[PDB]
RNA sequence: UGACUGCUCCCUAGCAUGCUACUACCG
RNA sequence: GCGGUAGUAGCAUGCUAGGGAGCAG
């Protein structure tokens, strides 16, 4: 709204308006400059009126898609982070034991809930009371689901490790008691 | 039905997800091609491909959302704290979770006992605050879901309750939307498992074109989605020890469920003036509207409650099961006869029956409702009607038909009889007669569990409508419940209205030139909710006055309360309110060299502004 | 969806899309490449095009910014905004821009569809960022010529060694050998599984298929093609002489039957990379192993621009080095497997361009450069970053298979980065140790292109011989006939029983095809041919094209044999100069 | 949000383009930033244009808009200038008294510490003002000693000698006694327990 | 780690529509 | 002297977007 191709006209009309202002020219000479200063004004009518649109608008599109990049970009960072976390949990299948025994389904297809039943080989085992402990998880080794387990660590809430020499009748009020045992499949 | 009681003879190991393995790119992978439920029998799926060579979006969405993956990546599990059927568990180590107390408010307590309140032998005293919960209790409250067996409805009643439910959700309209004309409101809330760990749902509803998204609802229209769903503590104020928990679902069965059911949702949600009051404004005299509308023409009006114990975790699958299956009864034109049935198994699938992660591992989820999906504010209150309706259709049949006075609620009962136990298809001229009935006689009122009833009472007194045992025993028999009659108010006057509903009681007052209905909180839970907030969310006036302007107009009818106190508690509000205004200016004053030049808020700290809430003009 | 732009490393949003490769353009040097082309397509975040319903026009001054879409001028909105104006195109930071004055070496590249010499003349005449964008267009624009062929369809099979073959309908036949190697597939009931990979030759069609299938109906062949992925980093560091060797360590015990190596080795071990101007065959298959044992502290990477001509580099690395610290990586083609495979970090790692992972060493060896481009290169010092490097070849071989020249042959120094500084920059090393052939071609190629550099190695035992001969030349599809050739192959093997026991050269195997049916000796292309040669060969000429007369198809090919070949240079190409025995034509 | 060290009246202005980032108030802070390369302050929130992907940094380029801060390249037309009236934007904007007497402080916080001109200067100042010199003492030390590579030990041999190495092109480091050198051991991620030594 | 629906207050921004006031142009 | 048209300003209403907060099941 400075350089506008109408600034120049209406430069050059104020102009010959003041130059026959100080010259006290006939009224003719006064109309004349109440009318084509009145359309110096009616050329900045649109000029300085409609660019200021035109830039709003160019401003509006500007940011929409600097937007719809930004969301572009996301996408594809979440498509690479999906993609990477299923190659890289998928290996944890040990395709041994549950390719042996899909082939043993009727056309390849079996229930959910006996996959970890048989194809895990790492048990965790939470028991709430020191008699409830009793009954599943005794001596050294413990058997379950068809199998033969063998403990290898004890914990507790605190995630500390205790041996298993201290679980007795006596000494069990003296721990944090959500007990988290995980074992192994013997062979 | 008959599903439901067959399926209690087998093995708990042989139900969920059904998995194959399939080849991408010469990769193996395992997903889920079908189901095994235990009402709707064996699903196959439809649309899996045994080969293909790379997959671009939503074939990763539907993937990663299944448990199937992550249950065979994970470690067999044994948990002896609870009798739910354990899966797997993902991580190394269970994650133990605790609920942090409350943070007081002192100078809010000192501003209250220096206007004299919490005196010795006052009526009004704190009951309401935040309790602090211990570690293993999320798992120690998710174990509640051991008090739902598997139920066995009547069928033959059940067929013709139905039928009435359906005649009380007539007015609505329903159908399937394009995917580009969705409503979300609140998109920056979590959404699932595993998908919360790269952003909120926003992120996945602009990753997602409107074609990517109709695919991915006309897929599930012809397949089964299995899917997780986590579970968290909430934090908010109580009046029992016993914690809360909320659920939320993953995002693959709300972006499908909001097109499917939006249209009816909303539909709901905008009429005035009927059985269902979702969305209904208390302000601006809309109490007064919906109390005057209960009492339609009951003859000699009683009032009458209930409220079952346990709603949301004794819930029974087959109710649930025509929940669903009335609440997509519109579909009549927009989809086929077995899209609808995929449909409700994708429901049944996601919502009734999935993968609860409580913890840091899976388990199972016997039944109940998940209060986390799109459908349950709904699904609750027609479960609520046909409870009513059964309750109903059992105090009518069991009368000695001998000692019935009058010549037409005998013919009634007769052609009952008739249409339940001896017809095999619906009589749309006895349900219509039965349902006027029903209107004229036992007009309610619903929202999402909570229910108050105005009733006959020369005819409830010989049971013609059910009064309050044929409820007990519906529940008993129908629910595996017992509602003690301890939580069952009964009001033999009218000119006050209901005892409390939506915790509200009702007062009637005189403004203006006539009497109108306004409802006031229990004042305790105001005084309790202005002094325990979690920090820095108030933990002080200054920086958040818009707290105490919401919190005075939810309690400006308590001026009119003939107790004294109750009008105390708003009077105290007020005048903390123009404490804490001058002193906010008075700070940002000193500190400053000038202050406020124009306000207008001079209008908070008078009654003037709280009244206007009142008025039925706007 | 934004990047750096091709000319000014300014981060804007804009792609041409007239360009086959689409390369970020920087908003000013947008405007440059965009008012001089045929270029009237750009591509953002949305494609500038009027999205009107029914309209078609595809410029960029041909649209106004209206609303929240574009339109021109059928469709547009009285408010409006011309994205042509400023001289700038409109598209993201507009304020972020310096432009280039280098615009017309980018118009150059563009526009010109790789027809000519010119072609590789502006390909290597450009900036390194421009040049490798040149390499990635060349490798579409080849990708998308070579499959503009038929589909060879076999629907009977007589035998082996031919097929009763067939194509698809109007597209014409490839030419002939093992630069159009064929990895067809076939249908089941749905889609495309195995076949095998072959090279289809005229019988009848003969395939010298390096592996084994039986074939049956409707099995069809084409040469697939891949995708060219962009290309990250440059294709050579720049180098620096350093001051001392650090990373690399300064052995003190030498075996020293490479005598002329050693001092080669102290001088790399100051600067990154250095090409060694090895005459053919000059024990060019020594020096990585001599540095092996010389400097046993570096991760040495062995490395060939084919998986047939690595056999160089991965024979003797198991004859005179240890065997346990060495490594090479065999995809799922067969090759050498006497290493082992998936076991990236090593030692010694030897493999291909195609199928090597990324690592860090600090050594690299690369041998066959005359056939390589910058391309490959590139791939390589993107996969790989280390202290120092030494590459093997000369400029003056057989290059690539430049099947788009089809004007004027390209000129040697032209071929690609190392070639043209081997002449412009200096030659790193030079070379006239050559135990491997007599006075007679070390003195004709001193003189003739390898500047004088080698000396008379050994005894010349006369036994090669050069003609006066005339020929005439025929041509069927792709391929040449040479009958009075052909039977003078015999004709000329004459006057002593021992030259057959030989290797047969022609440019055009066709002939050697022919020629089977009457000797039926070892067939032998010209292309493909480095390292693998007997101590005494024929070289029939079978053409006069530049395809065989240029200044160097030839130049490795005379020394092919040990001591005696068949020299015929019926060709008036470089047949004035030399001085052998010669006879008449009996 | 704390008293200015050179007014002791409460402000919410740090200058970012200096050292240590003091404490300064509105009068004392346009002093101190009319008169040296100063041309970043911070406050509660930093000032650069947060309109959509900008790239300006200076003070005196933004303009204050409504909840947000925009620059001439990207200001819509409702400006504000930050910097005017002899008193930059910020918290606290009356009471502030400064002071004509700045140029110590421009000197000594755009002081690089470099040669005895700048500890003379550190020994003429004030008192608060000779506390953030030998903050600043501290803070350049710190970011010198850490201007060269980390020794990577590749081999060993005999005692009291080892193959030691460096990272890329840092340049050689004091040897003496001044440095207490102490590497950290790698698993395969985690940097842990080599210990402390001293190289001669 | 933080669910779904439903009403209510407050602050800002844009659009539209309306009303109103002030210089210019036309009959 | 009126009508109409285009410019800048103040006022009201609604519709929408965005943020913050409180109650209910
Ligand atoms: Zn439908
Ligand atoms: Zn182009
Ligand atoms: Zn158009
Ligand atoms: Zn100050
Ligand atoms: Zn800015």
């Amino acid at each position: 709204f400075s350089s506008l191709p109408s600034y120049a006209a209406f430069a050059t009309a104020q102009e010959a308006y003041e130059q026959a202002v100080a010259n006290g020219d006939s009224e003719v000479v006064l109309k004349k400059l109440k009318k084509s200063l009145n359309v110096a004004k009616s050329e900045f009518d649109r000029d300085a009126a409609m660019q200021r649109k035109l830039e709003k608008m160019a401003d509006q599109a500007m940011t929409q898609m600097y937007k719809q990049a930004r969301s572009e970009d996301k996408r594809a960072k979440v498509t690479s982070a999906m993609q990477t976390m299923l190659f890289t949990m998928l290996r944890k299948l040990d395709n041994d034991a549950l390719n042996n025994i899909i082939n043993n389904a009727r056309d390849g297809c079996v229930p959910l809930n006996i996959i970890p039943l048989t194809t895990a080989a790492k048990l965790m085992v939470v028991i709430p009371d020191y008699n409830t402990y009793k009954n599943t998880c005794d001596g050294t080794t413990f058997t379950y689901a068809s199998a033969l387990w063998e403990i290898q660590q004890v914990v507790d809430a605190d995630s500390k490790i205790v041996q298993l020499s201290e679980i007795s009748m006596d000494n069990s009020p003296n721990l944090a008691w959500p007990l988290i045992v995980t074992a192994l499949r013997a062979n | 039905n008959f599903n439901v009681l067959f399926s209690t003879v087998f093995p708990p190991t042989s139900f969920g997800p059904l998995v194959r393995k399939i080849f991408v790119d010469g990769v193996p992978f395992v997903v889920s091609t079908g189901y095994h439920f235990r009402e709707l029998g064996v699903v196959h799926n439809q649309d899996v491909n045994l080969h293909s060579s790379r997959l671009s979006f939503k074939e990763l969405l539907v993937y990663a959302a299944d448990p199937a993956m992550h249950a065979a990546s994970g470690n067999l599990l044994l948990d002896k704290r609870t009798t739910c059927f354990s899966v797997a568990a993902l991580t190394n180590n269970v994650a133990f979770q605790t609920v942090k107390p409350g943070n007081f408010n002192k100078d809010f307590y000192d501003f209250a006992v220096s206007k004299g309140f919490f005196k010795e032998g006052s009526s009004v005293e704190l009951k309401h605050f935040f309790f602090a919960q211990d570690g293993n209790a999320a798992i120690s409250d998710y174990d509640y879901y051991r008090y739902n067996l598997p139920t066995m409805c009547d069928i033959r009643q059940l067929l013709f309750v139905v039928e009435v439910v359906d005649k009380y959700f007539d007015c609505y309209d329903g159908g399937c939307i394009n995917a580009n004309q969705v409503i979300v409101n609140n998109l920056d809330k979590s959404a699932g498992f595993p998908f919360n760990k790269w952003g909120k749902a926003r992120l996945y509803y602009d990753s997602m074109s409107y074609e990517d998204q109709d695919a991915l609802f006309a897929y599930t229209k012809r397949n089964v989605i299995p899917t997780i769903t986590q579970m968290n503590l909430k934090y908010a104020i109580s009046a029992k020890n016993r914690a809360r928990t909320v659920a939320g679902v993953s995002i693959c069965s709300t972006m499908t469920n909001r097109q499917f059911h939006q249209k009816l949702l909303k539909s709901i949600a905008a009429t005035r003036g009927a059985t269902v009051v979702i969305g209904t404004s208390k302000f601006y005299g809309g109490w007064h509207n919906m109390l005057k509308t209960v009492y339609s023409d009951v003859e000699n009006p009683h009032l009458m409650g209930w409220d079952y114990p346990k709603c949301d975790r004794a819930m029974p699958n087959m109710l649930r099961i025509m929940a669903s299956l009335v609440l997509a009864r519109k579909h009549t034109t927009c989809c086929s006869l077995s899209h609808r049935f995929y449909r409700l198994a994708n429901e049944c699938a996601q919502v009734l029956s999935e993968m609860v992660m409580c913890g840091g591992s899976l388990y199972v989820k016997p039944g109940g409702t998940s209060s986390g999906d799109a459908t349950t504010a709904y699904a609750n209150s027609v479960f609520n009607i046909c409870q009513a309706v059964t309750a109903n259709v059992n105090a009518l049949l069991s009368t000695d038909g001998n000692k019935i006075a009058d010549k037409y609620v005998r013919n009634l009962q007769h052609r009952l009889y008739e249409c339940l136990y001896r017809n095999r298809d619906v009589d749309t001229d006895f349900v219509n007669e039965f349902y006027a009935y029903l209107r004229k006689h036992f007009s309610m009122m619903i929202l999402s569990d909570d229910a108050v009833v105005c009733f006959n009472s020369t005819y409830a007194s010989q049971g013609l409508v059910a009064s309050i045992k044929n409820f007990k025993s519906v529940l008993y028999y129908q629910n595996n419940v017992f509602m003690s009659e301890a939580k069952c108010w009964t009001e033999t006057d009218l000119t006050k209205g209901p005892h409390e509903f939506c915790s509200q009681h009702t007062m009637l007052v005189k403004q203006g030139d006539d009497y109108v209905y306004l409802p006031y909180p229990d004042p305790s839970r105001i005084l309790g909710a202005g002094c325990f907030v979690d920090d820095i969310v108030k933990t002080d006036g200054t920086l958040m006055i818009e707290r105490f302007v919401s919190l005075a107009i939810d309690a400006y009818p308590l001026t009119k309360h003939p107790n004294q106190e109750y009008a105390d508690v708003f009077h105290l509000y007020l005048q903390y309110i123009r404490k804490l205004h001058d002193e906010l200016t008075g700070h940002m004053l000193d500190m400053y060299s000038v202050m406020l030049t124009n306000d207008n808020t001079s209008r908070y700290w008078e009654p003037e502004f709280y009244e206007a809430m009142y008025t039925p003009h706007t | 969806a934004v990047g750096a732009c091709v000319l000014c490393n300014s981060q804007t949003s804009l792609r041409c899309g007239a360009c086959i490769r689409r390369p970020f353009l920087c908003c000013k040097c947008c405007y440059d490449h965009v008012i001089s082309t045929s270029h009237k397509l750009v591509l953002s975040v949305n494609p500038y095009v009027c999205n009107a319903p029914g309209c078609d026009v595809t410029d960029v001054t041909q649209l106004y910014l209206g609303g929240m879409s574009y339109y021109c001028k059928s469709h547009k909105p009285p408010i409006s905004f011309p994205l042509c104006a400023n001289g700038q195109v409109f598209g993201l930071y507009k304020n972020t821009c310096v432009g280039s004055d280098n615009v017309t070496d980018f118009n150059a590249i563009a526009t010109c569809d790789w027809t000519n010499a010119g072609d590789y003349i502006l390909a290597n005449t450009c900036t390194e960022r421009l040049k490798l964008f040149a390499a990635e267009t060349l490798k579409a624009t080849e990708e998308t010529f070579k499959l503009s062929y038929g589909i060879a369809t076999v629907r009977e099979v007589l035998s082996d060694r031919e097929l009763h073959l067939s194509w698809e309908v109007g597209k014409p036949r490839p030419p002939l050998n093992r630069n159009y190697v064929f990895t067809g597939y076939r249908v089941t009931k749905n889609s495309k599984v195995q076949i095998g990979e072959y090279t289809f030759e005229k019988g009848a069609v003969v395939y010298r298929g390096t592996t084994t299938y039986k074939l049956n109906v409707g099995d069809y062949f084409v040469l697939t093609s891949h995708t060219v992925m962009p290309l990250s980093a440059p294709t050579l560091v720049p180098q620096e002489h350093y001051v001392r060797i650090t990373g690399l360590y300064p052995t003190l015990n030498i075996s020293d039957e490479f005598s002329s190596n050693v001092a080669n080795y102290q001088k790399v071990g100051m600067q990154k990379y250095s090409t060694l101007q090895g005459p053919p065959g000059t024990g060019k298959s020594h020096f990585a192993i001599g540095l092996a044992l010389y400097y046993p502290s570096a991760r040495i990477v062995y490395t060939a621009c084919s998986h047939a001509a690595v056999d160089a580099l991965c024979e003797k690395a198991l004859k005179y080095l240890p065997i346990d610290k060495c490594s090479r990586i065999i995809p799922a083609v067969e090759c050498f497997d006497k290493f082992k495979v998936n076991s990236t970090l090593e030692q010694y790692v030897f493999c291909t361009v195609n199928a090597l992972p990324e690592t860090t060493a600090d050594i690299v060896v690369f041998d066959e450069i005359s056939m390589a481009t910058n391309y490959d290169l590139s791939v390589v010092n993107a996969r790989l970053r280390a202290k120092h490097y030494v590459y093997i070849g000369d400029p003056a071989q057989l290059p690539a298979p430049r099947t788009l020249l089809t004007k004027g042959t390209l000129e040697p120094e032209y071929f690609n980065s190392v070639c043209r500084l081997m002449k412009t920059i200096g030659p790193d090393m030079f070379l006239g140790t050559c135990r491997r052939c007599p006075a007679e071609i070390v003195d004709t190629v001193s003189a003739l292109v390898y500047d004088n550099k080698l000396k008379a190695h050994k005894d010349k035992s006369a036994q090669c011989f050069k003609m006066f001969y005339k020929g005439v030349i025929t041509h069927d599809v792709s391929s040449a006939i040479n009958r009075p050739q052909i039977g003078v192959v015999r004709e000329f093997l004459t006057r002593n029983p021992a030259w057959r026991k030989a290797v047969f050269i022609s440019p055009y195997n066709s002939q050697n095809a022919v020629a089977s049916k009457i000797l039926g000796l070892p067939t032998q292309t010209v292309d493909s041919s480095q390292g693998s040669e007997y101590d005494y060969v024929i070289f029939t000429q079978t053409t006069e094209t530049a395809h065989s007369c240029n200044v160097n198809r030839f130049n490795v090919a005379i020394t092919r044999a040990k001591v005696g070949i068949l020299c015929i240079m019926s060709d008036r190409d470089l047949y004035d100069k030399l001085q052998f025995t010669s006879l008449e034509i009996p």
